[PDB]
């Protein structure tokens, strides 16, 4: 099986016309304005994952070219795909604001979704156990982090400006800060 | 007939 | 097995009257108006008093025995307007609807060669 | 145009049908079983009540059905229904053979008084709005006689 | 084989002449088996001298919504001038196809575009209001030219403010207006026309037109 | 002669077939209504008079139940059997029927002997050679009613 | 089955009988059976009547009586406990009875028609996309018998005779290859085309027994007559038309239907290939006649010895003359015990896998799984009670319990509504 | 919370819209067609797919609940319970068939009241036992 950027894929067979590859069926991806970008492929489960330059991909059955599934991760070209070894988890991700996400289209569940900050990080607060880490960005949007799992719980994006600062109550229950919006 |  | 009916509608500006007949036409078979179907004057020349006025006839129509009509629209006239109004062709949908045999359809609206000065006068009617 | 069967021990509208054309007349026999219905089409339409269904449909008469008539006795196979339109025609027709046994034309005026009885020959007493009343006598077999006419000298709404 | 080479069908189909004699029942009564188990109309439309080449140019786009959304057998007349409208018995269903037809085609007959008349068969509730100049006011010469004007307007900008704020349809046929519209829509229409007709200029009315406007907005 | 009609409320004695008694008495389970039941032709013993003589046997227990609860608060039933054979033993030894065997009662009709004949050779159309055989029967007998017996009814009016 | 027939009194009844000739006075009793053919062919008391009704049908009647059970009922004669407990399960299998052994719908409908209960059911799946006439012209065969001559039983095998009637046995199946009732319905019918006068020529050439179909000629039409007696409520008012008992032939949908109808009849008396149910257990292969090919039923016990039981199907059957792979399951009028080496077996028809679940959706031998999670597999859940989903259904016993020997059929999509904290089966989908 | 983010020729309109106040003024005047749609998109669903692989009738976890209920000993169940994903457990935990006797039901307490006695994986246990409520 080959794969065009345009969204051409040609299955190719070694059969008599005496013997030669041939281009036995074809399939495309009928996409408006969407080019193949990155491409992956499961011989054992027959799964073909593409990530398409407008930031959706396909999840596709071969040689029957049935959508499994149509899903989009932004506006943003999927920059990489990749598929587990038994076929079940898929990965995906894009470069521009960095995604990374495990995709588990059997139960439709969701194993990573996780982000990076656009900007530079201006502030970090501990929570006062220690549990938790508050990140800001020149963004203006607030990430907590989770120190064991190293995962991001919640992200806040109410400030329009660079946050500065944040702080944690002594409680550890309240959350402060503070940005260049204006606002506290 | 048809059935023969 | 065809027996002939004349249904005359009279749409009026304010009032739809049909009344169906034998074909020479003084014996009236029934005659019912958008008076008699609703609750105010002023929806009297509303198209839903024609359509119910209209049914009421072809009921009435299928019971003497008449099962096909002939239609004379015709409008107020004189020196007024020329055309029937909605109400007229709102009539003539329901006898369709209620399946009478249409027979012929013809506009008998009195046209006055000469007609004497309207009611309205020199600067004009309806404002 | 919608004939509704209603059960009153029951309480309820066991059949609904459609007929082709209004119908003003309606007959039931003695019997408690058949129904006739007549339309303004010519049509005759005969149900039975409990069962709900359509067993016969006679169309014969020209004109508007003004009478209908049912005939005949329990454990017997000499069931009859007689028709008779406003042009004065009545037609005996017999559910057993389903046809149209005799007619008649002798009325005027529409027919609107019907009635059958054995005579130990069944005699048929037609009464229309002319004003008249004609008793024939008939059976089976291509027999039918008027035996006299009687001016009863008003309109026969029922005889 | 390529050189790279490693070294039931379950059908899906599934179940889910009248007898002559009687039979008595054991209540006595009579059991008989069962019984062995749109006309034709036609319309006359005359098309008047000035309405052969808008209906010919612009009949491939008359005739399909009758013969197939309608179902009725079409004719024009060339002896008579005339369109002619039947009911099929066998294939027609809707038994008032003809008339929406034959509105269709009077529609298109009183000068009306035909996208705008097909609003006629696509709707049950629309319809022609048509009156005359000289039942408002008697106008004659160059005074009832200049009444024609205003209804019109510089570049038809009247009319079509006429047009937009009631949702009608209008044609100014010489002295002759036909409105085509809902009947409170045509009612709303008429009184604007009128007030033209009466003197009325057409600035003011323009500002009438679009409160009305509004409130159609709304409700 | 059906489940659906009604007898009228006045009657006291009721006819009926062995199949209405067992609709009748779907519809109750008492029978407190009927005081009496009484069973006809046992002697044939037929299934669907088989059926009621046991489904009975199972109320008449209800029933002397409900009298020894009360017996005026609840009327008793009775249970009488008519039988052309004396062969009611096989009823009267069932234990499901009953623990203990009621009396059993013997009526002996004065009955004039019959004196009885056979053809020498059984005829295949049987019903043909009764026909010459009734016929020879008015012509030689005095008059007297004749019983005959054919199995099909439109042999019968054959 | 059982069928209503003329046959010679009892000696009391005829004694009786007798006695009112002489009841008013006394009488000559004339008996036009001889006196030596009285005492050999009558019996002395009758017979009880219900030992005469088939003990399935004394449940379905008592089951129309909604008797708790056969067995809480008193009675005077006995049948066996465990006859009428089989009986039930039998009538269960049909659907004719539910799990809680309530009389369902089409049961109370089964206890209405005379016929036996595994006939009745197929009156009432007969009248399906105009499969009616020939319903009744398989039960009428059914019923009467086999009109067909074998060959060994002739002695042809003399050997042109033999052609001819491999010929012959050949024209009955041309309507269906692998099945032995509709050859035969091909033969039933093909007569009735046949004129009256070359009938007999026709019966010679095919070795029919002349008799045996006028018998079932008469008998369809009496079954045809009961059948829109019963499924039409003016039942008294149908009358029997000779073109209602004249028939067109099938389509192979027809035929596919007819397959149902024969499998609903006979849903228990189903065997399926022991090699399939076994692949490998048993040694079998192409040069194994399909008289060597065993076959085990779902219903059927499971035995110490698989041979035990294995069935196998008859020669005179066209499937084993055929000489190819015969199909997956096979559905059998009568399991015949001759022949110690190999049971013999007669086989209507072959029903596949899908729609054999068909007749087990409307009967309760069928036994459905839970829900699979696995690619494409997600079951859609429209409401709470509610869902549509690939569910693998089991024939007859379950895998959990081994006394029996059951069969699994091939997952299938279905709609499942929850009731009574179980999910029945809406239809599958 | 992990879902993914979301004419016919003859119109019938009537009423106001159309201009006749007066059927509104005499008192003369889809939910189920959603109903009806999403039943064709769940059937649509079923035709999507047709897998035709066989299988066994009984999963892993329901045939270690009938043995575990046959041999008292759930530990073979236990341990695989563990194993499962969370998606797998309560997958199983839904299943559990519903209709008396409720042997099922009745065995899986049985295997966790077994689990609580070895006071391991006790947590894991407490959970299973809510699901079942739940």
């Amino acid at each position: 099986y080959t794969v065009s950027k345009d969204g051409a894929v040609f299955v190719w067979e070694f059969t008599k016309r005496k013997y030669s590859w041939r281009i036995t069926k074809k399939h495309f991806f009928y996409a408006n304005q969407a080019k193949v970008k990155c491409v992956t492929f499961h011989p054992a489960t027959r799964l073909l994952a593409v990530g398409f330059t407008s930031g959706e991909f396909r999840l596709y059955d071969l040689p029957d070219f049935t959508l499994i599934q149509q899903l989009s991760m932004g506006q943003n070209p999927v920059n990489t795909v990749s598929v587990n070894q038994t076929g079940e988890w898929l990965a995906f991700g894009s470069s521009k604001l960095g995604q990374l996400l495990v995709y588990e289209w059997q139960s439709e569940s969701y194993i990573l979704k996780q982000q990076g900050h656009f900007d530079s990080t201006n502030s970090l607060a501990y929570s006062p156990d220690g549990s938790r880490v508050v990140t800001a960005s020149e963004d203006g949007k607030i990430k907590v982090w989770d120190i064991t799992s190293g995962f991001c719980l919640a992200t806040f994006e109410e400030h329009t400006s660079s946050v500065t600062a944040v702080q944690f109550a002594k409680r550890g229950q309240v959350m402060f800060s503070s940005s260049l919006d204006g606002t506290v | 007939n048809p059935w023969l | 097995s065809q027996v002939f009916g004349v249904a005359r509608i009279y749409a009026s500006f304010n009032d739809t009257f049909v009344h169906v007949t034998d074909l020479s036409g003084k014996e009236t078979i029934a005659r019912v108006t958008g008076g008699m179907k609703v609750k105010a004057d002023r929806d009297e020349s509303s198209p839903y008093a024609a359509m119910l006025a209209a049914q009421d006839v072809a009921a009435k129509c299928k019971e003497v025995g008449i099962t096909a009509v002939h239609v004379k629209i015709r409008a107020t006239g004189g020196t007024r307007t020329k055309t029937p109004g909605p109400g007229g062709q709102a009539a003539l949908r329901a006898l369709a609807r209620s399946g009478l045999r249409i027979g012929r359809i013809e506009d008998v609206t009195p046209v006055p060669s000469d007609s004497t000065r309207k009611k309205g006068g020199r600067r004009g009617r309806r404002l | 145009q919608l004939l509704k069967i209603f059960h009153l021990k029951t309480g309820k509208v066991v059949r609904s049908m459609k007929i082709s054309s209004p119908s003003y007349i309606l007959d039931a026999d003695s019997t408690s079983t058949l129904l006739a219905v007549g339309g303004t089409d010519g049509s005759i339409i005969v149900v039975d009540i409990e069962n709900g269904y359509i067993t016969h449909s006679f169309k014969g008469h020209g004109g508007t059905i003004s009478s209908l008539k049912f005939y005949g006795q329990l454990n017997s196979k000499i069931w009859l229904l007689a028709s008779g339109d406003t042009n004065g025609m009545v037609k005996v027709w017999d559910l057993v053979k389903r046809k149209c046994l005799h007619t008649l034309q002798e009325h005027t005026s529409a027919v609107r008084g019907l009635d059958i009885i054995e005579v130990p020959s069944l005699n048929l007493l037609s009464g229309g709005r002319d004003d008249i009343i004609n008793l024939w006598d008939f059976n089976m077999k291509k027999k039918c006689k008027l035996l006299k006419t009687l001016p009863v000298n008003q309109q026969v709404e029922s005889c | 084989v390529a050189p790279t080479a490693l070294k039931d069908d379950d059908d899906d189909v599934l179940l889910d002449h009248e007898s002559k004699t009687v039979v008595v029942d054991d209540q006595g009564k009579p059991r008989f088996t069962s019984a062995s188990k749109i006309k034709f109309e036609s319309r006359k439309i005359m098309v008047p001298p000035h309405r052969m080449t808008p209906l010919r140019n612009s009949w491939t786009k008359i005739y399909p919504p009758l013969v197939e959304h309608l179902k009725l057998q079409v004719r024009m007349n060339l002896k008579t001038k005339s369109v002619e409208l039947r009911t099929n018995p066998k294939f027609t269903t809707d038994p008032g196809a003809l008339q929406k037809g034959a509105d269709f085609i009077k529609a298109f007959t009183l000068g009306f575009d035909l996208d705008d008349s097909i609003a006629l068969l696509r709707l049950d509730d629309l319809y022609i209001e048509t009156f005359e100049v000289k039942d408002v006011k008697t106008l004659t010469g160059d005074h009832l030219s200049r009444a024609i004007g205003r209804i019109a307007g510089k570049d038809g900008k009247t009319k079509f403010a006429i047009e937009n704020a009631t949702r009608t349809r209008i044609v100014l046929a010489d002295s002759k207006i036909h409105i085509l519209g809902g009947f409170t829509h045509i009612r709303m229409a008429r009184e604007s026309v009128v007030s033209l007709i009466l003197g009325s200029p057409p600035g003011k009315v323009y500002g009438n037109l679009r409160t009305v406007a509004s409130r159609l907005k709304e409700r | 002669i059906r489940f659906d009609s009604t007898a009228k409320e006045d009657t006291k004695v009721k006819f009926m077939t062995d199949g209405v008694l067992l609709r009748e008495m779907m519809h109750d389970f008492k029978l407190t209504k009927y005081s009496s039941i009484i069973i006809d032709e046992a002697h044939e013993r037929n299934i669907n008079t088989d059926i009621l003589i046991g489904m009975l046997s199972r109320c008449v227990r209800l029933r002397a139940k409900l009298h020894k609860e009360n017996p005026i608060e609840h009327k008793k039933l009775k249970l009488i059997i008519m039988s052309a054979t004396l062969r009611v033993s096989d009823f009267s030894e069932n234990k499901t029927l009953f623990p203990i065997a009621p009396p059993v009662l013997q009526v002996d009709a004065r009955q004039f002997p019959v004196s009885i004949h056979f053809n020498r050779r059984t005829a295949f159309n049987y019903t043909d050679e009764a026909f010459r055989k009734t016929c020879k029967i008015h012509q030689k007998l005095p008059p007297g009613a004749i019983l005959v017996f054919l199995t099909g009814q439109q042999e019968i009016t054959h | 089955v059982q069928s209503f027939e003329v046959g010679w009194v009892s000696k009391a009844s005829a004694n009786q009988r007798s006695g009112r000739a002489g009841r008013t006075g006394p009488g000559h009793c004339y008996r036009l059976y001889s006196s030596a053919v009285f005492e050999h062919d009558f019996e002395q008391f009758s017979k009880p009547e219900i030992l005469r009704m088939p003990v399935e049908s004394i449940v379905l009647q008592m089951k129309s009586m909604a008797i708790h059970n056969i067995i809480n009922f008193p009675f005077p004669t006995p049948p066996d406990r465990v006859a009428l407990s089989k009986a039930i399960q039998l009538l269960q299998y049909l659907g004719a009875l539910d799990n809680k052994e309530m009389i369902t719908e089409d049961g109370k409908k089964m206890s209405l028609f005379p016929l036996s209960p595994r006939f009745s059911k197929m009156l009432l799946v007969s009248d399906e996309k105009a499969c009616l006439p020939y319903i009744v012209a398989i039960v009428s065969a059914l019923s009467v018998g086999d009109p067909f001559i074998n060959e060994f039983e002739l002695g042809i095998n003399k050997k042109e005779l033999r052609s001819k009637f491999y010929k012959s046995r050949s024209q009955f199946s041309k309507l269906d290859k692998f099945s032995d009732v509709f050859r035969l319905l091909s033969v039933v019918s093909a007569m009735d085309y046949v004129p009256k006068e070359q009938k007999e020529i026709f019966m010679k050439k095919n070795f029919l027994r002349g008799k045996l179909m006028e018998e079932i000629v008469k008998l369809r039409k009496q079954l045809m007559y009961i059948i829109k007696s019963n499924t039409s409520k003016e039942n008294i008012a149908v009358v029997i038309r000779n073109e209602d008992l004249k028939s067109d032939i099938p389509s192979v949908i027809q035929i596919k239907l007819l397959k149902q109808m024969i499998c609903a009849g006979f849903v228990d008396h189903v065997a399926v290939r022991a090699d399939v149910l076994f692949p490998d257990d048993a040694k079998i292969t192409n040069r194994t006649s399909i008289i060597n090919i065993p076959y085990i039923p779902v219903l059927a016990t499971r035995t110490p010895n698989i041979e035990d039981c294995f069935v196998y199907i008859h020669p005179t059957s066209i499937l084993n003359n055929l000489g190819e792979m015969p199909p997956k399951y096979m559905l059998y009028y009568s399991l015949h015990l001759g022949g110690n080496n190999k049971t013999r077996m007669n086989t209507l028809c072959d029903i596949a896998s899908t729609p054999l679940a068909n007749i087990a959706r409307k009967g309760l031998l069928l036994t459905y799984s839970k829900p699979l999670t696995g690619q494409g597999l997600k079951t859609v859940n429209l409401s709470p009670t509610e869902r549509y989903c690939y569910v693998v259904p089991r024939f007859g016993s379950t895998v959990d319990n081994d006394l029996k020997i059951g069969w699994d059929l091939n997952p299938i999509a279905v709609h499942q509504k929850k009731q009574k904290g179980q999910w029945t089966v809406i239809k599958f989908i | 919370r992990s879902k993914p983010k979301e004419l016919p020729f003859f119109l019938q309109l009537s009423g106001e819209k159309v201009g006749d106040e007066a059927s509104v003024r005499e008192g003369i005047a889809h939910r189920r067609d959603q109903e009806a749609q999403k039943k064709l998109d769940a059937e649509e669903q079923m035709n999507k797919f047709k897998v035709t692989g066989r299988l066994g009738f009984e999963s892993h976890f329901t045939k270690q609940l009938r043995e575990g209920s046959q041999s008292k000993d759930y530990s073979s169940l236990l341990a695989t319970l563990i194993n499962f994903s969370p998606a797998a457990v309560d997958l199983e935990i839904r299943s559990l068939n519903s209709f008396e006797p409720f042997d099922e039901i009745v065995w899986f307490i049985d295997a966790l009241t077994q689990g609580l006695k070895s006071n391991k994986n006790f947590e894991l246990y407490e959970t299973f036992m809510s699901l079942l409520f739940k």
